[PDB]
């Protein structure tokens, strides 16, 4: 766990970009435009 | 080659390439009336002069990781990579620490770098480590070396953090290079003698008087005049003025005859300057040009050597002492002295 | 222990409690049967 979360830390980019970053704020705003991506099928496999 | 030992005065300076622009910024502390520390401009010392008195840390203990959780958990040494060091303020005393808090909105994940009065805690303890492979763990640390400091509390880097007018060094997962430019090595300071970077005044042998300008009674541009005076001034804080060198490395060392340096005012922040169509006055930092407020320390009167010394990267020889050194001031633009006027008509001379 | 607190702290400060809270508090439909490729 210790190592795992040195490395996560030292390289942030694994974390997701919407909840890391200077641009998303984090999982909620993450979350919701997720469910609205599911429910629009412009933004998936046609 | 030079080691860095303990109980030394550094700089910490490093490099930020923004807008296609190089520049060298360094890490600055207020320490009275706010705790978060500042950047500082060591480059474009051209006409804005850095205030390197605030710029100035000293290293107290280096322990390994053991000994500081052993003694957490409860010398002249060799710096060596991997340690644990405590930057301590030179001026206001506080110690450097990692601060809880956030700032800059940019970072939602950063904690902000100040100053803390107690050393309890791992906040206030940097361990530091190369920044290049030729330099392993466990070797001994040189002038030069570009070093990266983590927190040992929140395990972040130093970060040097970009912002509009947010520039804030903050503690963040990406390493920033540091450079250690050493001011005073901590060895024998001679008792007595000038060092540079001081706090000191001037005074007459058969005048009791000392060089000042007018108290706070007067306005701002009264104030800008320079004059001499006597009595209760001799002990004063408007009578104080401070050798702020042109180097930003090893500036606290033996001031030598003839090298340059500005005389800053402490109650006023400004420099003395001069323009040749008035006589000297007090001109703040934004427009400090370096000829035309930079002065020097002749021991006569002729001019027999002017450009002889150039550069001496150490501590110097101990030259110029308080007590017995008669200084003469000297401009390097026009290279004129010090003259004692009558500018009190006979009509009120026995007032001020 | 002091490393573990300072992991815990890690990574509380990583991720927001309020954040959390609102993305548990979310309450998904319950549905003729639906797809579940989704929420």
């Amino acid at each position: 766990a210790n190592v795992v979360v040195r490395l996560l830390i030292r390289r942030p980019e694994c974390f997701g970009p919407a909840l890391r970053g200077e641009g998303g704020n984090g999982l909620l705003a993450a979350m919701e435009e997720a469910i609205k991506i599911a429910e629009d099928p412009s933004r998936d496999g046609p | 080659i030079q080691f860095l030992r303990t109980d030394d005065e550094v700089v910490l300076q490093c490099t930020a390439t923004i807008h296609k622009e190089q520049q060298k910024l360094c890490l600055a502390a207020e320490g009275f009336g706010n705790r978060l520390c500042f950047l500082e401009s060591t480059s474009n010392s051209k006409n804005v002069p850095p205030d390197l008195s605030i710029c100035t840390f000293v290293l107290e203990q280096s322990l390994s990781v053991r000994a500081l959780q052993e003694m957490l958990a409860n010398g002249h040494r060799t710096l060596l990579y991997g340690h644990a060091i405590l930057l301590r303020h030179s001026y206001s005393g506080m110690y450097l620490c990692c601060l809880s808090t956030s700032r800059s909105s940019t970072d939602k994940l950063a904690f902000d770098v100040g100053l803390q009065e107690d050393t309890t805690g791992e906040a206030c303890w940097w361990t530091i480590h190369p920044a290049s492979k030729q330099r392993s763990e466990g070797e001994k640390v040189r002038v030069g070396d570009d070093l990266i400091l983590v927190s040992v509390s929140s395990e972040r880097y130093l970060h040097l953090s970009y912002g509009n007018s947010s520039w804030h060094v903050d503690a963040a997962f990406q390493q920033t290079l540091w450079s250690v430019a050493p001011i005073s090595s901590g060895s024998e300071a001679a008792q007595g003698y000038l060092i540079g970077g001081d706090v000191l005044r001037l005074l007459h042998g058969h005048m009791d008087e000392c060089l000042t300008v007018p108290s706070g009674e007067h306005g701002e541009e009264q104030r800008r005049t320079v004059h001499y005076e006597g009595g209760a001034v001799s002990v004063h804080a408007r009578s104080l003025w401070r050798l702020e060198t042109l180097r930003v490395a090893w500036s606290g060392s033996h001031i030598r005859w003839g090298q340059p340096f500005r005389l800053r005012h402490v109650t006023t922040g400004k420099y003395l300057s001069l323009m040749e169509d008035k006589n000297l006055l007090l001109m703040d930092k934004e427009k400090a040009d370096v000829k035309s407020t930079a002065f020097a320390f002749r021991s006569s009167k002729e001019k027999l050597d002017v450009g002889v010394r150039k550069e001496v990267d150490g501590m110097g020889t101990s030259e110029i002492k308080y007590g017995d050194s008669i200084c003469y001031i000297q401009h390097v633009d026009t290279g004129l002295w010090l003259t004692y006027q009558a500018v009190d008509v006979k009509s009120a001379r026995m007032g001020s | 222990k002091g490393e573990a607190i300072r992991i815990r702290s890690i990574l509380r400060s990583l991720i927001p409690l309020g954040d959390l809270v609102g993305v548990i508090s979310i309450a998904f439909q319950m549905p003729e049967p639906d797809m579940s490729a989704g929420f």
